[PDB]
């Protein structure tokens, strides 16, 4: 059981060893889950995979590990219905507030509408300990996140990478930037909000990114996405 | 999780927030030269030195527009803080690695 769908076993058409070693981080997540607690739970952890085929997906926005206070939902930045949004998520909607006339910031923190919309929210550590950012960051989520990423970008024909800081400007190298638009910003976090006229990088308020995202899909001839919750 | 109970603790006193409130984090890697003002990130120093983040909020947070954090480098605290209704940054601790640049913990209840 290696928890994702049929149609992402397909799409991935993963080797019998490359097939044994995600098996064998499942295993090590569900050693350490009888020690302490783990977030999210096993079947909420390959959520991010469930909302649309894998042949769909049109713009992937990368995250770093999910939330470790029992707010991760297997989505990168959003959370459940009933939560309060988390800042770096605020900092998003009021990035597609400025950039998207008919966007207004919603009340909650559910990207789900996105998901179904072939937006694949994508944190490249999937589990992490309760109360300890990183504490999964070792355990081998980051080579088959890595390996989706190279995948998505050699198998999808066009699509929108959305890489926000330095952790997630460093998977550019796995994606062919001829093929597809990159995206880069600095990180949403209110802590990298206001800092230096120095940034060779871009601040992420202004950044665009979802506008040029939806161009692009236009371009290629693809629906756009509709932003609003 | 001492520490963290001490910035809520001033947190909460300093805005008048209700202390029973239940705090959550934000937690993002992030060099320290993209969310530490240029003048206390220097070559040698913080500079290129990437940062593990814990970031607060909740509702009455939301409201009062301010952001509580607490920043370290591998198991070095690196800084204490918030930043403000202005999006400025206001520490009361801050360590480049080498030695404290900013020390105000006696405003907590540490004793140091």
């Amino acid at each position: 059981n290696l928890l994702l769908p049929d149609l992402w076993l397909d799409f991935l058409q993963l080797s019998p060893i490359f097939q044994r070693k995600l098996a064998a981080v499942i295993a090590c997540v569900r050693r350490l889950r009888t020690q302490a607690t783990v977030y999210p739970e096993e079947d909420m952890c390959m959520a991010w995979a469930r909302f649309c085929d894998p042949s769909d997906i049109k713009v992937v926005i990368l995250g770093q590990d999910p939330y470790h206070g029992g707010q991760a939902n297997g989505l990168a930045f959003s959370v459940a219905y009933g939560f309060p949004v988390p800042p770096s998520l605020r900092n998003i909607y009021a990035e597609l507030h400025r950039s998207l006339p008919e966007f207004s910031p919603p009340d909650h923190g559910c990207l789900d509408a996105w998901a179904s919309q072939g937006v694949l929210l994508l944190n490249t550590i999937l589990t992490v300990q309760k109360g300890k950012p990183g504490s999964h960051a070792d355990i081998g989520w980051a080579w088959f996140t890595d390996h989706v990423i190279s995948l998505l970008s050699e198998r999808l024909k066009a699509c929108v990478f959305m890489l926000w800081g330095a952790k997630a400007g460093d998977k550019a190298s796995l994606i062919n930037s001829k093929k597809h638009l990159v995206l880069t910003s600095q990180h949403p976090s209110p802590l990298a909000q206001n800092s230096t006229r120095k940034s060779a990088q871009q601040k992420f308020l202004g950044n665009n990114h979802f506008v040029l995202a939806n161009n692009f899909l236009r371009e290629k001839g693809l629906g756009e996405i509709d932003w609003r919750l | 999780m001492t520490l963290e109970l001490q910035l809520k603790h001033y947190i909460t006193n300093l805005f008048n927030l209700p202390k029973d409130e239940k705090w959550e984090c934000e937690s993002i890697e992030e060099i320290a030269d993209d969310i530490l003002p240029d003048q206390y990130v220097r070559l040698g120093a913080l500079s290129n030195k990437i940062l593990q983040t814990y970031t607060y909020y909740s509702d009455t947070l939301h409201e009062s527009n301010i952001y509580p954090f607490i920043l370290y480098y591998q198991k070095q605290l690196i800084a204490i803080g918030y930043i403000d209704e202005n999006h400025d940054m206001d520490f009361l601790y801050l360590h480049n690695t080498i030695m404290p640049l900013l020390d105000q913990r006696y405003l907590l209840t540490g004793g140091q």
